[PDB]
């Protein structure tokens, strides 16, 4: 932590000469700041939140002053809340996977967003009964979407 | 919406909705 | 005047709550002294070392989970972004002005003569204290020039 | 998504900033999706509702006081019970002092939490009682909590959308009249500010050309033959390098549209909007915010 050398001086040398002007295309700081309001789920929520998503997805279609009506009015909103919460929980993985092809002309945020769209697919195109850890399935779909984007270049 | 009906039977979706409603009423 | 703060100074950065402490300030002023250059010339070394440490810590804090030690083009890229932001951060410049300020001979002599604490620390006798610090006598001229 | 033309935002004197009275730093925080700015508020009815809102805060504060009493009673009672079951023994003073130390430190933590809750409720009251158009709020938690219920009294957003909205409601003639009155009914040294700002403001009053052009809902594309590309032997390609920026802008717009089609979480939408705005800004100018890709 408290070390100074010529070899360590270089690491600030190059950054100082080059990075006075901000190349915003890779300035991820705002998005990472926004994601940071997150903590990892567990298996119990991994099942419950997907079930809630399915219930709300059914309710929003079926809907097209008594407890029968109140219950579905509740579920329709709760399922969308569940979808949003799960996506927000998994964003960090999208970032960590978007790192893997940076530097080859592609801006990091583009990979982030392509992986995010793949994840937005993953949140709903899923069944809890399969038993797979959701993070691995999310990684699969994020990488698939990122390479689909990389099919265009 | 299509993938939910296609992947699982409507009976399972109805059962899940009923379970959610009960867990909200419990 | 190679002061280090008695209390940590919050960076008040836009997104991260970084702060500077007497530990890192001590290390930085130690290195600047080790360089041996004059005051306003060793300012460069002092600021560079402080920036190095603060950027390392800030990038480590921002690089949570998604980034641990991706040294090549990811860790270094965040270092570049953090330095680019910090070099223009008003609070950082204010802190680096409070710590190791740029000085003229008058700025040195007036404060030295007035404080009466700096005289004791520097070994200067109290035969030369005065409240009118910037009142120069013919005896102060050569000292002002040597400064 | 709307985007503010880069020429008018960045580069002092910020003409958009001068027009809006907002500082360039706060304007940056607003345009690039970092803070929330308020707009049209309810004033026809909320005045009669201020007492009820204060009563809501007061009742929840009384509930907080009761919960604090119970939480501190927990520590006090458990300390007393531990001393009851321990002091019955002829134990050393350490057995007595350790319970005091632990119980009182938990006491301090609980008291800190209670006082922080009270201060947060006071902050909610104080931020509501002053809420007005074009005001700035940073914290997402506070802004969202205020919205969820009390936003029936106020509307707000971020990004170029908020600037577009607040320039739609901008009172060009009234602002010009106020600035003229200030410079006429003004004797201090600060007056030069109202003297300078008028120059930016009256420019739109004098001959129209509404400042809605500060924000773009559509961006022209130059004829293709002015930006050619040259394929070469050996698999190399020479570019005028502005076609890449146009391609980036089109990509950002298409991805944003197909993202909003499925109703993705609003944070990802905000990220995509910031990305599209930055891409169009780079298409317009570079070297001001920083060097490009």
């Amino acid at each position: 932590d408290f070390v100074w050398d010529e070899e360590e001086s270089e690491a600030l040398r190059q950054a100082r000469k080059d990075a006075e002007l901000t190349a915003s295309a890779d300035s991820v700081r705002a998005y990472l700041k926004q994601i940071g309001k997150v903590a990892l789920l567990n298996a119990e929520e991994e099942v419950e939140l997907a079930k809630r998503i399915e219930a709300g997805l059914y309710a929003t279609q079926k809907l097209a002053p008594v407890q029968q009506r109140r219950d579905m009015q509740w579920i329709c909103r709760d399922g969308d809340r569940a979808k949003n919460h799960l996506l927000e929980a998994n964003l960090r993985l999208v970032v960590s996977l978007a790192k893997r092809y940076t530097g080859r002309g592609m801006a990091f945020l583009d990979l982030i967003q392509e992986g995010n769209l793949g994840l937005i697919r993953a949140v709903e195109k899923f069944d809890y009964t399969k038993g797979y850890k959701f993070s691995t399935y999310a990684t699969w779909w994020i990488r698939q979407a990122i390479t689909r984007a990389m099919a265009d270049q | 919406w299509d993938m939910l009906l296609e992947r699982r039977s409507v009976e399972e979706l109805e059962e899940l909705l009923k379970e959610r409603l009960d867990l909200i009423k419990a | 005047r190679q002061e280090l703060p008695s209390e940590p100074i919050p960076i008040d950065l836009s997104d991260v709550t970084m702060r500077i402490d007497a530990e890192t300030a001590k290390w930085a002023r130690d290195e600047a002294r080790k360089t041996g250059l004059p005051h306003n010339e060793a300012r460069a070394e002092f600021v560079d070392v402080v920036t190095y440490v603060v950027t390392e810590r800030a990038v480590a804090r921002i690089g949570r989970g998604w980034l641990t030690r991706d040294d090549k083009h990811a860790w270094e890229k965040m270092r570049a972004d953090v330095v680019g932001e910090l070099e223009d951060h008003e609070q950082f410049n204010a802190a680096l002005d409070a710590l190791w300020p740029i000085l003229t001979p008058e700025d040195v002599l007036a404060q030295l003569y007035t404080s009466h604490e700096r005289l004791r620390a520097a070994g200067a006798p109290e035969c030369l204290w005065r409240a009118d610090g910037e009142a120069w006598t013919v005896s102060d001229v050569p000292l002002l020039d040597e400064l | 998504a709307p985007v503010t033309h880069i020429w008018y935002f960045k580069g002092v004197p910020s003409r958009l900033g001068y027009l809006l009275d907002l500082a360039p730093k706060d304007l940056e925080k607003i345009i690039y999706f970092a803070a929330y700015v308020i707009t049209s508020v309810d004033d026809e009815m909320r005045h009669n509702e201020l007492s009820t809102l204060e009563a809501e805060m007061a009742v929840e504060k009384k509930a907080v006081e009761d919960q604090r009493d119970a939480d501190l009673e927990a520590r006090a009672q458990k300390l007393e019970a531990d001393l009851a079951e321990l002091e019955a023994e002829g134990a050393k003073s350490d057995v007595r002092r350790k319970v005091r130390d632990s119980g009182e430190r938990e006491m301090r933590q609980l008291r800190d939490r209670a006082q922080r809750e009270l201060d947060r409720l006071d902050e909610i009251w104080n931020t509501f009682t002053k809420l007005a158009p074009k005001q700035l709020i940073v914290d997402e938690v506070l802004y969202r909590e205020l919205q969820d219920r009390y936003g029936e009294y106020f509307t707000g957003a971020m990004g170029a959308e908020s600037i577009k909205k607040l320039i739609e409601n901008f009172d060009i003639d009234a602002e010009a009249e106020s600035l003229r009155e200030v410079i006429r009914s003004g004797k201090g040294q600060k007056k030069l500010r109202a003297l300078k700002r008028l120059k930016v403001v009256a420019a739109f009053q004098q001959s129209g050309n509404s400042p809605m052009g500060m924000v773009l809902d559509a961006v022209p594309v130059i004829p293709p033959e002015l930006r050619p590309m040259v394929q070469l032997d050996g698999g190399r390609f020479a570019t005028s390098d502005l076609n890449d920026l146009y391609r980036r802008v089109i990509n950002r717009n298409n991805r944003l549209k197909r993202l909003i089609d499925l109703g993705a979480p609003e944070i990802i939408v905000n990220n995509e909007k910031r990305m599209l705005q930055e891409s169009v800004d780079a298409l317009f100018d570079n070297g001001r915010r920083g060097r490009p890709v």
